[PDB]
Protein backbone atom coordinates (compact mmCIF):
# COMPACT_ATOMS: atom_id res chain seq x y z
CA UNK A 1 0.00 0.00 0.00
CA UNK A 2 2.84 2.53 0.99
CA UNK A 3 4.97 1.72 -2.39
CA UNK A 4 1.30 1.90 -4.46
CA UNK A 5 0.61 5.13 -2.67
CA UNK A 6 3.92 6.35 -4.11
CA UNK A 7 3.71 5.21 -7.44
CA UNK A 8 0.11 6.75 -7.88
CA UNK A 9 1.55 10.07 -6.10
CA UNK A 10 4.71 10.43 -7.39
CA UNK A 11 5.79 8.49 -10.52
CA UNK A 12 2.06 7.88 -12.79
CA UNK A 13 1.62 11.57 -13.35
CA UNK A 14 5.36 12.27 -14.89
CA UNK A 15 5.09 8.23 -16.80
CA UNK A 16 1.79 9.12 -18.21
CA UNK A 17 2.93 12.32 -20.11
CA UNK A 18 6.17 10.71 -20.84
CA UNK A 19 7.30 10.95 -24.37
CA UNK A 20 5.66 7.66 -26.38
CA UNK A 21 3.97 6.59 -23.23
CA UNK A 22 0.30 5.99 -23.67
CA UNK A 23 -2.14 3.78 -21.68
CA UNK A 24 -1.00 2.24 -18.02
CA UNK A 25 -2.75 0.89 -15.51
CA UNK A 26 -1.24 0.75 -12.16
CA UNK A 27 -0.92 -3.38 -9.94
CA UNK A 28 -2.25 -1.45 -6.69
CA UNK A 29 -3.98 2.35 -5.63
CA UNK A 30 -3.27 5.82 -3.78
CA UNK A 31 -4.20 6.09 -0.33
CA UNK A 32 -7.97 7.34 0.60
CA UNK A 33 -9.25 8.03 4.07
CA UNK A 34 -11.15 5.01 4.54
CA UNK A 35 -13.41 4.81 7.08
CA UNK A 36 -15.17 1.48 8.69
CA UNK A 37 -18.41 1.87 9.77
CA UNK A 38 -19.19 -0.38 13.27
CA UNK A 39 -22.63 -1.59 12.80
CA UNK A 40 -23.29 -2.03 16.80
CA UNK A 41 -21.16 0.85 17.84
CA UNK A 42 -23.43 2.75 14.91
CA UNK A 43 -27.08 1.39 16.36
CA UNK A 44 -25.70 2.13 20.31
CA UNK A 45 -26.26 5.85 19.57
CA UNK A 46 -29.82 5.43 17.00
CA UNK A 47 -27.27 6.78 14.10
CA UNK A 48 -26.99 5.73 11.09
CA UNK A 49 -24.22 5.19 7.86
CA UNK A 50 -26.44 8.13 6.09
CA UNK B 1 -18.86 30.84 16.89
CA UNK B 2 -15.83 32.42 14.15
CA UNK B 3 -12.74 34.23 14.86
CA UNK B 4 -10.16 35.44 12.81
CA UNK B 5 -6.57 35.41 12.45
CA UNK B 6 -4.21 36.58 9.38
CA UNK B 7 -1.83 33.56 8.21
CA UNK B 8 0.25 34.10 5.00
CA UNK B 9 -1.03 32.33 0.78
CA UNK B 10 -0.23 33.03 -2.80
CA UNK B 11 -2.31 35.04 -4.92
CA UNK B 12 -1.45 32.42 -7.83
CA UNK B 13 -0.68 28.49 -7.25
CA UNK B 14 1.11 27.13 -10.71
CA UNK B 15 2.07 23.50 -11.44
CA UNK B 16 4.69 21.83 -13.69
CA UNK B 17 3.74 18.43 -14.96
CA UNK B 18 0.99 17.81 -12.27
CA UNK B 19 3.62 18.83 -9.20
CA UNK B 20 3.25 22.73 -7.66
CA UNK B 21 5.83 25.17 -9.53
CA UNK B 22 7.54 28.32 -9.99
CA UNK B 23 7.97 30.15 -13.13
CA UNK B 24 11.52 32.16 -13.96
CA UNK B 25 11.70 34.10 -16.84
CA UNK B 26 14.90 36.65 -17.45
CA UNK B 27 17.66 37.53 -20.31
CA UNK B 28 21.36 36.78 -20.81
CA UNK B 29 23.79 39.21 -20.38
CA UNK B 30 23.60 42.30 -23.31
CA UNK B 31 26.27 41.07 -25.63
CA UNK B 32 26.73 37.47 -24.50
CA UNK B 33 24.42 34.72 -25.95
CA UNK B 34 20.78 33.04 -25.18
CA UNK B 35 22.64 30.36 -25.16
CA UNK B 36 25.08 30.73 -22.35
CA UNK B 37 22.86 32.49 -20.05
CA UNK B 38 21.77 28.74 -19.70
CA UNK B 39 25.18 27.52 -18.49
CA UNK B 40 24.18 29.64 -15.82
CA UNK B 41 21.19 28.94 -14.38
CA UNK B 42 22.24 25.15 -14.59
CA UNK B 43 24.93 26.13 -12.38
CA UNK B 44 22.58 27.87 -9.48
CA UNK B 45 20.10 24.94 -9.67
CA UNK B 46 22.68 23.09 -7.62
CA UNK B 47 22.82 25.36 -4.94
CA UNK B 48 18.97 24.44 -4.32
CA UNK B 49 16.52 23.10 -1.32
CA UNK B 50 16.77 19.54 -1.91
Amino acid sequence: EDLSNYIVSNIQDPLSRTKGVGDFQVFGSQYSMRIWLDPAKLNSYQLTPG
Amino acid sequence: FATGKWEYGSPKLERYNGVPAMEILGEPAPGLSSGDAMAAVEEIVKQLPK
